[PDB]
């Protein structure tokens, strides 16, 4: 399914927070992991969203490669577009 | 929890990955973070787990991969546990890590 793409849109719509998005995205990736009949584009899109969330850190003292709420939003939107799922 | 290459804080913010290490407990408390901390050490300890690649982002981080579980645990240059999760070989990111070690 597109639980991860959906989560991303929910996040971009600000219906859920970056923290919420970053956690649920792990639950959804685990769920869809290994599942067959998956679309490559959708699969990889979900993978990049997962790695983008890994970079998210709400604390002001986050590392230089880490990102905040905004930043994750920009990254996520960019990822959906990259795979044409926006 | 926060003893050794681990800290309670880091473990807490990364518990979202515990499910990849055989810990399905949906609750996040001192006892679950503990199972997480343990599942990580057991990972690093496994004889089948070996160093493979790095998480470019984190300067000199080293990643330990286990071909059986397909999991990876990232350790910072200073031996501090950074993060970890399961590699998906069917996803470009997974295969790229496998072919090049770049996480």
């Amino acid at each position: 399914k597109m639980a991860m793409i959906d989560l991303a849109k929910l996040f971009l719509a600000s219906k859920i927070t970056a923290i919420e998005f970053s956690e649920r995205i792990c639950v959804e990736r685990r769920r869809l992991y290994g599942v067959k009949d998956l679309s490559p584009n959708i699969l990889n899109c979900g993978e990049e969203l997962f790695m983008a969330a890994e970079r998210f850190e709400p604390d002001a003292d986050r590392a230089n490669y880490e990102i905040d709420d905004n930043g994750l939003k920009v990254e996520v939107r960019s990822i959906l577009e990259k795979f044409k799922l926006h | 929890l926060d003893s050794g290459r681990f800290s309670r804080k880091q473990l807490d913010k990364k518990y979202k990955h515990a499910g990849d290490f055989g810990i399905s407990d949906t609750k996040k408390n001192r006892e679950t973070l503990t199972k997480f901390r343990d599942a990580i050490e057991e990972h690093l300890s496994d004889k089948d787990t070996v160093e493979k690649g790095t998480y470019r982002r984190e300067k000199g981080s080293k990643v330990y991969f286990n071909p059986n579980t397909m999991n990876v645990v990232i350790i910072k240059s200073n031996g501090e546990f950074l993060s970890g999760w399961k590699i998906n070989p069917d996803a470009d990111n997974g295969r790229i890590y496998l072919e090049t070690g770049e996480l």
